[PDB]
RNA sequence: AUAUAUUUUAGUAAUAGAUAAAAAUAUGUACAGUAAAAUUGUAAGGAAAACAAUAAUAACUUUCUC
RNA sequence: AAACUCCAUAUAUAUAAUUUUAAUUAUAUAUAAUUUUAUAUUAUUUAAUAUAAAGAAAGGAAUUAAGACAAAUCAUAAUGAUCCUUAUAAUAUGGGUAAUAGACGUGCUAUAAUAAAAUGAUAAUAAAAUUAUAUAAAAUAUAUUUAAUUAUAUUUAAUUAAUAAUAUAAAACAUUUUAAUUUUUAAUAUAUUUUUUUAUUAUAAAUAUGAAUUAUAAUCUGAAAUUCGAUUAUAUGAAA
């Protein structure tokens, strides 16, 4: 008893998935570029078209945000938060960050800005938004024999596709291969005539490698090969990113069960192990400017692990595996992860946001009409808990109290 | 038409029945037929002899 | 004692004399666990009112004696 | 609740080698798997060389054709087993059956 | 559609849960163990199963104690209880509650299905 | 009321053409309780069977040659005769 | 081992014996056979369900054999 | 009757070497209201409405008279009369008070998506009360390959208490999941909705509700758990 047009989903899903961004005002806002941050240092800025294209493919813009409020997802540049982070990324020798903060402070937005910057500066981006998919057991998996770990060839395929599409092909096909690669063929065409696909050293490309389509049991092998290729190449920078890394840290054991009925460890998987290797000084990328940018989510569980990894708490040895996994900490220490605290909004920034919302026509009538502007701003600041952006946004729009 | 129990009964009945389970008739050549007769007759004689031996004993 | 450790529930009885010569054992215990040492001995287990004759089962070995002497009468209704 | 001319069970007269096999199976496989069976009664039989007994539905599940698959036979039916000897009298027939490993328990006539 | 060991299954039915629902011998833990042995990802659906995969569950199911024999053991247990002049056996025969309950009022479920031939 | 399988027209077996029912039978080896094997013709498809409870391990067939079990199993550490002597005072009866 | 094509099988159903006192075609003809009761038994089975058994071989023919 | 009374409230004073700390408290002693004042608007100096300025100022408990109902209690206890005194008095062992056709109250749990379940350790936020016929912390072991959870066992740290323990309150709020529901899944492509979209293929009246009833195994208390107790596990999964 359902039509195509009617809304059948729950609220959060509906807001994400039903395009109510359709009925919205076009806004001629400035464009996000790191080279011209001096112009737009503390102003709202729409992303470039290319950036948007890349960012959507990656999975930067998320469901629980209020990206439905505008024509397209929008951020502002911040001197204390985003700009400073970008400068650190540019300058630091290690280039290896974990974006920490309170729930709703704007970690994913920071990640999206970092991605956009990377796109602008001719870099490949391997984004893993929501590791919950590979960590929790809701897709097929298999123990590979060559690689001593469990591969996940539904998730992997999706990740490969994202990598292919998020990045431009000219930058991606500038990379020649280091080794030759045999794979099982899995096209509808030429299945009889082509059971095996071969990529040569100099002739073939990384783009071509990505476009390969194998059976599930070779997909993990393909992924491994791709990562190796990207590590070897020194022509283009590789930005690796993992958002909701908190889940990964806490969920040490996956929901998958091996032959004997017991839970599989995250480092015994392909994806989680690979990710950990990337984080640590192990799969070292040949080029400079090649970063790993991790991001915590307030959604996920909190425990002693991440604080212990960083310069926060001394290592209590007696706390349990559930609330403190030491292997993960050790791995984090190995690859010198310098954490980045996202600061809460200043008064001026809050005011600027409120002004933008007014321009876009999100503010309620009781806020605008018959009220001093400065007083309203102060109230908004108070209700957000002194500049939590999400909380502020909620007070503005989702209050109706 | 029929229940699962009825079906299973029919199957059981079939197991016992000669319907479409039995081969062709054992036809022989005349020489073969004679050979068979000589085999059977000799055997019967042997059996009789054995019976007499046991009976005599 | 129900729990496997510390089991079974043992009671003093005139067992050996019954074993020697078939003299039924009039139990008023009802909570003594039956043992393998008395299968094929005649017991006369109390029912509240009247002692109940039972030749202890080979399968009864796990159970209590009172489980085989049903105390209440089988219920009925006078359809008036 | 019995009508006239209604199909109700079945019979089978075994003779020679099949009969012998059936007896051997009874002696070895089936009648030992009956738990508390003393024997065929000594008061059982015809006046002249015929002895009989019967198996419950519980007892038929020990036959190897039945025994091999419990699943194929949900239901199972008891049976009477009339053994006919070439004996002049019944004690002779009983003795003969004993020779073929049939146990006999009751007080003889 | 997807048949396995005689029991029919609708598609999109999570395998372990479906197994628990249908097969008498198994609950939650047993179904999970079976899935682990065979190597299905948890929350895999019944429609996703290939023909070789289905057979191994049937092969697994067959290996495990199931259904009529498992029911028989419980029916056998109650038959055993009945045989020996036991209180529990007596309760089973008379269709009253067995587990030391009250029956002045509310003993309707027991009356309905405390038989010697229990299950159905 | 009466559950039946309703008969079709019967197939006419002509006089002389009636053939004896030779059922399909396999030669089946029965190993009894002890290692004595015996061949028997059988309709079920199983070349070998080994039996647990036979005449060759039943006391009735060879006189010259599980609640209790459960109890023994779960009161095994105690080892339960001496025990009888200990727990058998014949004063009270 | 697997794919397609062309076939073949599976519609699973009783009598297997000139059937012989369960029931069913009640008139022709041909061939063949014998019932019942009572008694002794046998799983539920009991006075009363089904199945088994219950008169005599002198002489004759054929077969094997001392 | 009201009032004095108690609890709770507001204020003041006292005391507490601010390690028995919670001073944001506890407890003795006061004071405080059955609130006051003024402007108007209706009805006759007052009384209800409204407005204003002054205040922390707004509840609950106990107390339920006379008579009546020959209301309830001789089973809290006591006493009158009357009856029993080897029994209607006294002690032990077991059984019963838990029986089950129908019926009648009180409750509890349910019949799923404005509602159920997993999870949430710099442990979100309470109060009141108990612990020398005790309260039992941490930690080890088993159920259970990680560990946590829950349940037992092992063994008693601390305190007989503003000091330690019972005891990290729970809803809340947040992520995840949820059949009925082809209102979803997974194979392909697809892309500026990517924890997602579109296309084409295949996915065909009690559940992944409920927890009655029963089977087996363990554990707890006790000397003892059969009639007849309480947990945990693996199955069972009515009715609704
Ligand atoms: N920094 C920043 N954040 C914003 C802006 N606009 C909205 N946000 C909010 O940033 C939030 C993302 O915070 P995040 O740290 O991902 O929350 P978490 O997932 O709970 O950790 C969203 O909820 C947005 O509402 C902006 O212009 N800048
Ligand atoms: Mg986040
Ligand atoms: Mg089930
Ligand atoms: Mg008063
Ligand atoms: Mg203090
Ligand atoms: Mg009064
Ligand atoms: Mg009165
Ligand atoms: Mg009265
Ligand atoms: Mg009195
Ligand atoms: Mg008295
Ligand atoms: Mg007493
Ligand atoms: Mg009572
Ligand atoms: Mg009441
Ligand atoms: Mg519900
Ligand atoms: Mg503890
Ligand atoms: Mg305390
Ligand atoms: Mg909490
Ligand atoms: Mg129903
Ligand atoms: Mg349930």
């Amino acid at each position: 008893r359902v039509t195509p047009g009617s809304l059948y989903k729950n609220w959060t899903n509906t807001t994400h998935t039903a395009q109510l961004q359709q009925t919205a005002v076009p806004l001629a806002l400035p464009i996000f570029n790191f080279d011209d941050i001096s112009k737009t240092l503390n102003k709202v800025v729409s992303y470039s078209n290319k950036q948007y294209k890349s960012l959507h493919h990656l999975g930067s813009f998320k469901k629980s945000q209020f990206n439905e409020l505008f024509q397209k997802p929008v951020c502002l540049v911040r001197e204390d938060a985003t700009n400073s982070f970008l400068k650190k990324l540019v300058s630091h020798p290690v280039k290896k960050f974990i974006i920490t903060g309170e729930p709703g402070v704007g970690k994913t937005v920071l990640l999206s800005q970092a991605h956009a910057y990377a796109v602008d500066s001719k870099q490949i981006i391997i984004n893993i938004s929501y590791p919950e998919l590979f960590l929790n057991g809701r897709n097929d998996f298999s123990y590979d024999d060559d690689l001593k770990l469990f591969i996940q060839p539904m998730y992997l395929k999706k990740l490969i596709r994202k990598i292919l599409k998020a990045n431009d092909p000219a930058l991606l096909k500038s990379i020649e291969l280091s080794k030759d690669y045999k794979f099982s063929n899995a096209n509808p065409k030429n299945a009889s005539v082509k059971p095996f696909v071969t990529l040569n050293k100099t002739k073939n490309t990384v783009l071509d490698l990505l476009s390969v389509m194998t059976h599930p049991h070779n997909r993990g092998k393909l992924m491994k090969a791709i990562i190796d290729e990207l590590s070897v190449q020194s022509k283009v920078p590789i930005m690796f990113t993992v958002d909701n890394f908190s889940k990964v840290l806490t969920t040490a054991y996956s929901a998958y069960r091996n032959t004997e009925n017991k839970q599989i460890y995250s480092l015994d998987l392909q994806m989680g192990k690979l990710m950990m290797d990337i984080i640590s000084g192990e799969t070292k990328f040949a080029n400079g400017e090649s970063s790993t940018i991790l991001a915590i989510s307030g959604v996920d569980r909190t425990n002693k692990t991440l604080p212990v990894a960083l310069g926060k708490i001394p290592v209590d040895p007696y706390v349990t595996r559930y609330h403190y996994e030491p292997k993960f900490v050790e791995l984090l220490q190995k690859g010198n992860v310098t954490e980045f605290e996202v600061p809460k909004l200043n008064k001026q920034e809050v005011n600027e946001l409120i002004d933008y919302y007014k321009q876009s026509n999100v503010l309620l009538d009781k806020d605008i009409t018959g009220k001093k502007w400065e007083n309203l701003i102060d109230e908004k600041y108070f209700l957000s808990g002194n500049g939590n952006p999400r909380e502020l946004l909620k007070s503005l729009v989702l209050s109706h109290r | 038409s029929l229940s699962p129990l009825a079906q299973r009964v029919v199957t059981q009945l079939s197991v016992m029945s000669a319907s479409r389970k039995q081969p062709k008739l054992l036809k022989l050549a005349r020489e073969d037929l004679i050979k068979h007769q000589t085999i059977e007759k000799c055997w019967s004689i042997y059996q009789q002899q054995q019976r007499e031996r046991r009976n005599l004993q | 004692s129900r729990s496997v450790w510390k089991g079974p529930n043992i009671v003093p009885l005139p067992i050996r004399e019954a074993m020697t010569k078939g003299t039924p054992i009039r139990t008023n215990a009802r909570a003594a666990t039956i043992l393998p040492q008395f299968v094929g001995l005649k017991f006369q287990i109390h029912n509240g009112k009247e002692y109940v004759p039972i030749e202890i089962s080979e399968d009864m070995v796990g159970h209590k004696l009172g489980e085989f002497a049903p105390t209440r009468k089988r219920f009925s209704y006078t359809q008036t | 609740k019995l009508r006239k001319g209604h199909q109700m069970g079945a019979k089978v007269e075994l003779k020679g080698k099949e009969m012998s096999q059936f007896l051997s199976t009874l002696t070895e496989i089936v009648l030992p798997r009956i738990r508390e069976y003393k024997g065929i009664s000594n008061q059982s039989g015809n006046r002249f060389g015929g002895i009989s007994f019967g198996l419950t539905a519980e007892d038929i599940k020990f036959f190897p054709e039945i025994d091999a698959n419990q699943d194929s036979w949900p239901k199972t039916f008891g049976m009477h087993i009339n053994i006919n000897t070439s004996a002049q009298l019944d004690y002779q027939a009983r003795t003969l059956l004993s020779g073929f490993q049939f146990p006999f328990f009751g007080e003889e006539k | 559609v997807v048949h396995i060991l005689g029991k029919g299954f609708k598609g999109k039915e999570v395998i372990k849960i479906a197994l628990a629902s249908k097969f008498y011998g198994i609950g939650k833990t047993t179904a999970e163990k079976i899935c682990s042995k065979l190597g299905f990802y948890p929350w895999m659906r019944m429609h996703q199963l290939s023909e070789p995969q289905i057979m191994s569950i049937a092969s697994e199911l067959s290996t495990m104690t199931i259904e009529g024999d498992a029911r028989a053991i419980v029916k056998d247990n109650i038959a055993l209880k009945r045989k020996i002049g036991s209180y529990s056996g007596m309760r089973h025969t008379l269709h009253l509650p067995v587990r030391g309950q009250h029956t002045r009022n509310n003993a309707k479920t027991a009356r309905k299905l405390n038989k010697i031939d229990r299950r159905g | 009321t009466r559950i039946t399988l309703p008969r079709r027209p019967a197939k006419k077996i002509q006089l002389g053409k009636s053939r004896p029912a030779i059922y399909h039978q396999f030669n089946v080896k029965m190993e009894l309780s002890d290692g004595s094997v015996v061949i028997r013709r059988s309709q079920y498809p199983k070349g070998e069977i080994r039996l647990i409870q036979d005449q060759r391990n039943n006391p009735l067939w060879n006189p010259s040659r599980g609640s209790l079990d459960r109890f023994n199993k779960r009161y095994s550490s105690l080892f339960s005769t001496v025990e009888l002597s200990e727990e058998n005072k014949k004063k009270t009866q």
